[PDB]
């Protein structure tokens, strides 16, 4: 096992300046404060001479303020000085109360320290393709050179020419100050229709049903996890992935904790420890840590088949109305009442590609989903009694008829889940005709993955349904690519024909590249652009590591991240911070929305030298000098409650900041929103929230049944705890790489006896897609014929091995997946040190 | 206990040093011989009104030679095995046989111009801790 | 300027482990100790407690052995456990006399640690190009690929169809053991023709010259450089490149610390202090160090046109031969008397491609040679007066009529430069006519630059010339290739088409195993092959870090350097010592020698499995489990005295080890050799040097000539004393990286503003054979028209200008290139920081 043997660490003095730091990472956004002091100075164990006030002398007790892990301490450059630096969660955040899950506790670890030796994988210079191989370059060489081939292409073949891969997301890697820059560069100086986002392969919204039917997906609080009777978890592995959303709320609800606060905010009807309903195919941690703290009797673990979540929610539903258990009320004043004619197609297909379900009233959408618990038991394999009880948990008002309180939360199980349109649709139903939407312990939301940091222009040139990307890439389109903060090589869908033919069209355009001279710039520029014209790709990557899709890419500008520059986002229940800078960029890395402003600086001076002085004026208005300058023109002018928010203001607010919308400013306080849709007036023309007719019919994506039935296993993907994303920091950590050097496979023990694997064999996977590796995992809990990949990993990517299918508006489907399984190698030598033992805590 | 616990030392005046003249200081102790050095120029670790004056450890990190100041070219010079060092760019060994740059002060002028030593950015040569 | 912050390092106890360390980098081998103890244990400031019984509480005074600098501190792993390590000179080797490098002196901190996080780089597994990127696998996966593609493609199209690049070097990445492993497999097993070195395009020796004229390169030892009256150091720069022979043993000599010793060991004639010609284009920190130690009035600069080292010694040669300035009973007792006849071609071209240069006695060799000192003038653009007193510091007589004792010591301006066999040729006749081999003060030397470590089976079937391997690769030819531990991306001659054509060839076969089944290893070695007869090459990398050509490579097998193994070299003396393990591997990284038996292995099963059992038997003799089995079976059987060299012996003589050949074995000490040919009986089959008749014939490499007139500016090249060759180790080192991001080109202050350039200006060097990239540096030492760029440099390959043009034996002509320069972008940002003072020292 991987011991760093720091037996001590620098005290934090009683002067250190403080920062309030958001965690890169999760939804969640866990507050943390940066501690920074001159290297050359430290704290002591007095109390007078640290920052905690406290005896350092003396053992701490459990949950201590006044302690840190090596993690959370390093040495960074601050203002072209060398300080220690503690990175540590901040206790009377309320989001987290002191919290740090095993990803934002190594936030220090994971910075760039030249001193320390700590990612030095990180970029600190442009490079450029040119000499036979990746050289270093100036920012003026390496932005001309991007800008005269984008600008000769868009001039000849027109904007569409010009493919767009960007992060949309919050946190490190996005924020309001980065989308604003990437946004405005790409949607207002210029129309890119052939734009994807970081997860997903057109200018898409996860979520165009909950948004359709007027609620939008981040509508509740956290608080509203305490106050519950019941959770509903579907496709969320939260003790995982929403960590300390899940520990620092929904645990204190399951086990009692939060009753006395039911009580006094809820005072006049029955309240108990909440219940949780769990819709997973897979057994995780989060079931096993809900069944050790509430008793297995408040857990339903709703074991569906893989891809049948609609099923279940149509019967919940039928059973739900039928039984009259619903918000009449809310029903009444709140949702539409007018009855609308299903489109001619329907059950089997949507009016168009555009609409694929039909919003309708409460009723309609009743006999349009109407499922009998019989039907919805053999398509999810659930009991009746299963289904039946869990109508109950969501349903059936408490003593005295007192209307039951219900948050229903969902993620990628759902999302990335079959039939994403209607099956969002489905759950949205259960929780209006619950009135489980603006109400305390009621909710219908996204858990989310990210924070979220979005706005950007106008983006309706890019259509509904938008552009496949990757299905134009594959097929020969596109002359260049602009690729920000994502890495396609470990993440995108149908990614072994992506690489494949990835390679192939950028090679045509590095043999041109190495056969022209560079020195006359003009000649290289045509070299280039006659590649692209035999239908070659010019690649740029925007990132702070060596990337796997930059292994492909002929220009590589280096950017600074979350810590290195301020930086807005907000968490899971609309929660906005800033992230205070407390250290340099690493060499001559810069902040994304200035990377964005110095590429139209320079498409603007060389549209000029090229004649069109009209196309160039319009990559005016980007003179941004610090990331401040995207924030005040993108934010503060743009977002529902902007007005409000500036630096100073979101600064005094500390790692509690504010819940968008912003209502107000007052006493140094910005004024937010605790819930959405608390007056019943939803995000629709005419106020009222539409019910989703959205009947079951079965695995909707193209060749996913075929695929089903042609291969043996289940290949379920999704996260690790101890794993944050396509492992892009954790490959250069030894705490990560030495728990994990491959991505396991989950795989039932008979199923292994059965196929001659033991653990740590490294097994290839493979199907109609493609094929990936994996190191096999023995896993008692899981269910035979089903195993389960570590998703997005560079030793072995999954995405290799999930089909091109997408749902009508090209939403990946990628736990849906299905493939074979054999042996490529006895467990290599590197994996003999691993722990094989269940994840599962036992009392 | 975990870091080196550094004094702070007054080594000068402001008004003690003349342009392009090393005065011959000790620090973080008498046998740690360093200099101090106003430039006349904006340079890293400078301090001053001109953010000029830098102070350095004046003993070769390579084998312990006495290192020598040319005011010509603002070098420190080792006869021992022919090191040049740049107290222009914080010490960066120009040419050489020492793995490190030239270890260098930590300096703050007070109101009355008295400069202090609180640290040093290197291992001092022949101490296997800066403070003994 | 890179600071690490280290204010305190660990003490080394009293009872830590002491190990035995020769340097891993250049020929001088400097003698160091690893000292290693337990991570939780730690050594006392007071005299019983430190391993030097010294009070370290107290300063330590200049030149002490009771210190060490930071970067000689490291953690690493030790059977199994992380220790603290210590990589100090020893003061008591002879060689270096505690002095060490600014290379070696960083030794610990270029090791691999966990702990620390240095040089995380290192290859800790074997890699395969699969599902579309680089994968990690298992040893015998990784074999058994490599196996089933080497042996079907040899089976089907020879042995000839093998391409082999190899070290053929001692030190870390070369040695007994690595070179006897790699030489057994290639040569014993096999016969492979088409192999390389890993600083030549064929299997040639650097020197032919001196080897056919009887003198084996390295015939003296380091005492004779404080011994000699005058050093004639030929196209060397010791003190960056020979640093600690240069300040150990050639400083003395000029500074008159030499002149006690010579009077104890040569009364009997007179002795002043040292003085020395430099021959050397450039005046570099050698020609400044010597000057300031010895005065300009003992130090002859020669500041010869580039490639005219010919002319000059032909002339000295005529004007010592026409003054009787000669031993004329060393020439009549030990060179070859009889006359000789001229080869045909003469004296344009030699006998054949083989022998490029006519051996004879001094009298014909002398009329051959014949050139006047005005002649030598005008070529080498020398004045008279220079040319007539370096012939009176080599031959004038001292006053009793008594012989002049001169070191003559040659490296790469030499070998690298024009007409290697007849400039070496040329030399060696200077020392020979002088009696100046195999006495005290004397000898005709390589000063070398890797150790030595040489001992394979013949190379017989190689021929003679041998195969212009990177000619073969550019040109089409060969299936597969195994590349051990070089870098030709980096370091190869005509570099630039050698890039464009590997990466076009290997790119065919990596789309191949992208687009076919890996689980069906049968199927992927098919489209392998098939893609190979399409003109494809299959590509193994054995090496320590992610090479630039292993970009290009299909397998990366992970090897173990010096230290983490036992290894055996010899240094610029013949100095044998073993550096004893006192590490662990990274992850399974293995020693070569080790990767090659177990190569080996698997070439015997793969070969037994298709049903050649007599093919597979030639892969026997490759049991070894440890590199000690190595070294017995081939330094031990196969070198001259080798009978008498154990690891047992080696460990008990410590870092000064003993000289070879070795004589015998007298309790518990190896004997040696100090000196070559003391008994006058040469390395011939009847005992006689012969001189060389080698005259002048101008630039003899193809197109140098044309390149010289074609072009403005001399593109000279080589090391900088901070860089160790292609900075493998040292990209990943802040303290080298901090001075050079950019390999810096030497150019004159007026040549820069006549050409608009500043100082860290990027710029472009360009000419028929290539482009590439460095940093101007201006150079005020530099002469007008003359530049000099670091060689091998990942940030920029100068060997991408150097031409294909090699002598008749395939030498590569390295140093004589000429090209353009202009310029790319301004100073990069990141070079701002950068000192662009002289590199001499100043009094
Ligand atoms: N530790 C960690 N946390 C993270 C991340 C990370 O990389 N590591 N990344 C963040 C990001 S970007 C995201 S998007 C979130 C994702 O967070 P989650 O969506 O919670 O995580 P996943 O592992 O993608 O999938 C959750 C569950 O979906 C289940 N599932 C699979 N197929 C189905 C199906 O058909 N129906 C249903 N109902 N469930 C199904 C899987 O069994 C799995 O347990 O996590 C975020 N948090
Ligand atoms: N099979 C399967 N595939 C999936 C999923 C799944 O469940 N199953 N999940 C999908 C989901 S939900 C997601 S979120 C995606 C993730 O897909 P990606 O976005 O490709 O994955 P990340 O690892 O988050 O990629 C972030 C990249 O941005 C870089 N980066 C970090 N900080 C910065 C910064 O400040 N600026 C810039 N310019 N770059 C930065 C990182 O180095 C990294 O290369 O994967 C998707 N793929
Ligand atoms: N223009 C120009 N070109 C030149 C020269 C010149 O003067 N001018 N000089 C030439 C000369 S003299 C030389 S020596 C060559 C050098 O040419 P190369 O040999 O290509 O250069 P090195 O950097 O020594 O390459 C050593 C390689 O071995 C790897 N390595 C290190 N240790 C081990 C080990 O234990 N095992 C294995 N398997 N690999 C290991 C390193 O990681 C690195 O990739 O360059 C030549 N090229
Ligand atoms: N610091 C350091 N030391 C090293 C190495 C390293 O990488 N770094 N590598 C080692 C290795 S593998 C080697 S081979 C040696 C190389 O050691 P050297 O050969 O001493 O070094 P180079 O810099 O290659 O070239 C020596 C000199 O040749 C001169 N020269 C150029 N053209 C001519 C010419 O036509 N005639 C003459 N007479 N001289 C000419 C150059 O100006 C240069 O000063 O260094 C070894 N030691
Ligand atoms: S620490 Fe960071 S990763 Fe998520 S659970 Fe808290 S935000
Ligand atoms: S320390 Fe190493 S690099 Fe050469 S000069 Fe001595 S061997
Ligand atoms: S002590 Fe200064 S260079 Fe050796
Ligand atoms: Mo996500
Ligand atoms: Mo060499
Ligand atoms: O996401
Ligand atoms: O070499």
């Amino acid at each position: 096992a991987f011991k760093r043997h720091i037996d001590r660490l620098p005290i934090i003095p009683a002067d250190a300046k403080k920062h309030n730091v958001t965690c890169h990472f999760c939804i969640v956004g866990c507050g943390y404060h940066a501690y920074t002091w001159p290297i050359n100075k430290q704290g002591g164990t007095d109390p007078q001479n640290n920052i905690f006030g406290v005896d350092l002398s003396e053992q701490q007790q459990a949950e201590s303020d006044a302690w840190y892990s090596p993690s959370m301490y390093n040495v960074v450059k601050q203002d072209g000085r060398d300080v220690h630096v503690v990175i540590k969660p901040d206790h009377e955040c309320v989001v987290n109360s002191g919290l740090g899950s095993v990803r934002g506790a190594r936030m220090a670890e994971t910075s760039f320290s030249e001193a320390r030796n700590t990612q030095q994988q990180r970029l600190t210079d442009p490079l450029v393709w040119r000499y036979g191989q990746m050289q270093p370059t100036s920012w003026d060489d390496a932005l001309d050179l991007v800008a005269r081939v984008t600008a000769k292409i868009v001039k000849e073949k027109g904007e569409d020419a010009l493919i767009v891969s960007a992060f949309d997301h919050g946190g490190a890697g996005g924020g309001y100050e980065n989308t604003w820059g990437t946004g405005k560069l790409y949607f207002e100086a210029m129309k890119v229709k052939n734009i994807r986002i970081h997860n997903r392969p057109a200018y898409n919204s996860e979520v165009h049903g909950t948004r359709d039917m007027g609620v939008g997906e981040l509508n509740n609080c956290y608080e509203d996890a305490e106050l519950a009777d019941t959770i509903v978890a579907v496709g969320t592995n939260a003790l995982e992935t929403q960590t300390n959303y899940f520990l620092n709320h929904w645990i204190p609800n399951l086990r009692g904790e939060s009753l006395g606060k039911k009580k006094e905010l809820m005072p006049e009807e029955p309240h108990e420890a909440g219940r949780i309903i769990i819709v997973d195919p897979r057994r995780t941690v989060t079931v096993n840590a809900c069944e050790q703290t509430a008793g297995a009797d408040n857990v339903l673990h709703l074991a569906i088949n893989s891809g049948t979540d609609l099923a279940l929610f149509n019967a919940l539903f039928t059973y739900i109305a039928d039984k009259g258990w619903v918000d009449r009320d809310f029903i009444d004043k709140s949702t539409l009442r007018e009855g609308t004619a299903r489109p001619p197609l329907y059950p089997a297909r949507g009016v168009s590609e555009a609409n694929p379900g039909h919003l309708s009233s409460f009723e309609d959408a009743v006999e349009g989903c109407r499922m009998s618990i019989e039907e919805a038991a053999e398509i999810t394999g659930l009991d009746a009694a299963q289904i039946i009880k869990a109508a109950e948990w969501i349903g059936m008002p408490k003593e005295g008829g007192k209307r039951r309180r219900v948050m229903f939360g969902y993620e990628k199980g759902l999302i990335w889940g079959n039939d994403n349109y209607r099956t969002n649709g489905a759950l949205v139903n259960l929780a209006l005709a619950t009135g489980n939407i603006g109400r305390p312990g009621g909710g219908v939301v996204r858990l989310g993955g990210h924070q979220e940091g979005y706005v950007r222009p106008s983006d309706a040139h890019v259509g509904r349904p938008a552009a496949y990307v990757d299905q134009l890439l594959i097929g020969g389109q596109g002359g260049v690519h602009h690729i920000w903060g994502c890495d396609h090589y470990k993440t995108t869908l149908n990614a072994h024909e992506f690489k494949r033919v990835y390679k192939k069209r950028t090679d045509m355009v590095k043999d041109a590249m190495s056969a022209a001279p560079y020195g006359d710039r003009e000649a290289m520029v045509n070299a280039i652009v006659d590649a692209i014209n035999q239908g070659g790709l010019f690649a740029v990557n925007v990132d702070i590591i060596p990337t796997k899709i930059g292994e492909a890419c002929h220009v590589i500008l280096p950017a600074a991240t979350s810590g290195e520059m301020n930086l807005t986002s907000m968490n899971g229940e609309r929660r906005m911070r800033l992230t205070e800078r407390y250290m340099d960029p690493p060499g001559q890395s810069m902040p994304d929305c200035l990377i964005a402003a110095r590429l139209a600086n320079t498409m603007e001076r060389v549209l000029t030298e090229m004649g069109d002085v009209g196309y160039a004026a319009q990559f005016k208005g980007f003179d941004w000098q610090t990331e401040e300058d995207a924030f005040m023109d993108g934010y503060n002018k743009n977002a529902h409650g902007g007005e409000f928010v500036t630096y100073e203001r979101l600064s005094a607010m500390g790692t509690n900041g504010f819940q968008e919308p912003a209502t107000g400013f007052t006493d140094g306080k910005i004024e937010g929103t605790q819930r959405l849709y608390t007056d019943g007036v939803f995000s629709t023309d005419d106020g009222k929230a539409r019910f989703m007719d959205a009947p079951w019919r079965g695995l909707q994506a193209p060749g996913k049944q075929q695929q089903k039935d042609s291969h043996k296993y289940l290949i379920n993907n999704g996260r690790a705890n101890v794993v944050w994303q396509s492992a892009y920091l954790d490959q250069e950590n030894d705490f990560v790489m030495d728990r994990f050097p491959y991505p396991f496979i989950e795989m039932n023990p008979e199923d292994m006896a059965e196929a001659g694997l033991k653990e740590g064999d490294l097994v290839e996977i493979y199907n109609d897609a493609g094929a990936t590796q994996a190191m096999a995992y023995p896993t008692p809990t899981a269910r035979r014929g089903e195993t389960f990949m570590l998703f997005g990993f560079p030793t072995g990517v999954q995405g290799n091995v999930t089909s091109a299918g997408t749902n009508e508006l090209i939403i990946p489907n990628y736990k849906q997946t299905w493939g074979n399984i054999r042996k490529i190698s006895d467990a290599p030598r590197n994996v003999a040190h691993l722990s094989f033992k269940s994840k599962e805590y036992q009392s | 206990a975990a870091g080196v616990e550094y004094p702070a030392n007054r080594l000068a005046n402001i008004s003690e040093l003349t342009l392009n003249e090393p005065l011959d200081v000790a620090y973080p102790d008498e046998d740690a011989a360093g200099v101090l050095l106003k430039l006349g120029t904006r340079v890293e670790g400078g301090v001053g009104p001109d953010g000029d004056i830098v102070g350095f450890s004046t003993i070769c990190p390579h084998k312990g030679f006495p290192l020598s100041y040319s005011a010509d070219n603002k070098t420190f010079n080792c006869p021992g095995h022919f090191s040049v060092f740049d107290p222009e760019k914080g010490g960066q060994q120009v040419w050489g046989q020492a793995t490190q740059n030239l270890p260098q002060y930590v300096l703050r002028v007070a109101d009355n111009g008295d400069i202090f030593a609180e640290g040093v950015d290197e291992l001092i040569y022949g101490r296997l801790s800066n403070v003994l």
